[PDB]
């Protein structure tokens, strides 16, 4: 019932290398999730 | 809480669920008012 988001940023197909991810946000929402979609800035 | 959740004429505000397609998972809430599909014929969003 929690939403955990981990994020990482870097300067540059996916590149070859190792880069771990740090935790940023935990949202205690608890909603049944089945699908998702993204949004661009046209 | 019989002195606060009951009335002489009957308190119909509280409602519960009697029929569902599958058992609920732990820590889940369902507020869907869709008609239960007991038979093969669709309910068409109306009692019958
Ligand atoms: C979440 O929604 C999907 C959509 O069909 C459903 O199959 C699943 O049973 C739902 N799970 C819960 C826990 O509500």
């Amino acid at each position: 019932g929690y939403f955990k988001i981990y994020s990482k940023h870097t300067p540059i197909d996916l590149p070859q290398g190792f880069s771990a991810l740090e935790p940023l946000v935990d949202l205690p929402i608890g909603i049944n999730i089945t699908r998702f979609q993204t949004l661009l800035a046209l | 809480s019989n002195k606060l959740d009951s009335k002489v004429s009957g308190n119909y505000n509280y409602l519960y669920r009697l029929f569902r397609k599958s058992n609920l998972k732990p820590f889940e809430r369902d507020i869907s008012t869709e008609i239960y599909q007991a038979g093969n014929k669709p309910c068409n969003g109306v009692a019958g």
